[PDB]
């Protein structure tokens, strides 16, 4: 479902 | 409350409350370019993290000592500064949050 790298994404990015 | 909201809607305290996490105010493809720049050691000992050569802008959000689900608090702290991130895979990305000097 959800990647390492979308987690990350999802949880970290605020641009 | 910038942390309370955005853990919520990003799905981080709707089933649980999270003590930590840190949001990252850049472009996407300028945090993945961390992934080729300064090689440093990971918390952990392994060696696949990367520095930032400069400082970033970040919101640190940091649980209270009252916080319990289902009612989680957090503590915002915006600031400037280099990220440590691990990456992994193909493409070479970020895949971890290490820490922020």
């Amino acid at each position: 479902k959800e990647t390492a790298a979308a987690k990350f994404e999802r949880q970290h990015m605020d641009s | 409350n910038y942390c309370n909201q955005m853990m919520k809607s990003r799905n981080l305290t709707k089933d649980r409350c999270k003590p930590v996490n840190t949001f990252v105010h850049e472009s996407l493809a300028d945090v993945q370019a961390v992934c080729s720049q300064k090689n440093v050691a990971c918390k952990n000992g392994q060696t696949n993290c990367y520095q930032s050569y400069s400082t970033m802008s970040i919101t640190d959000c940091r649980e209270t000592g009252s916080s319990k689900y289902p009612n989680c608090a957090y503590k915002t702290t915006q600031a400037n500064k280099h990220i440590i991130v691990a990456c992994e895979g193909n493409p070479y990305v970020p895949v971890h949050f290490d820490a922020s000097v």
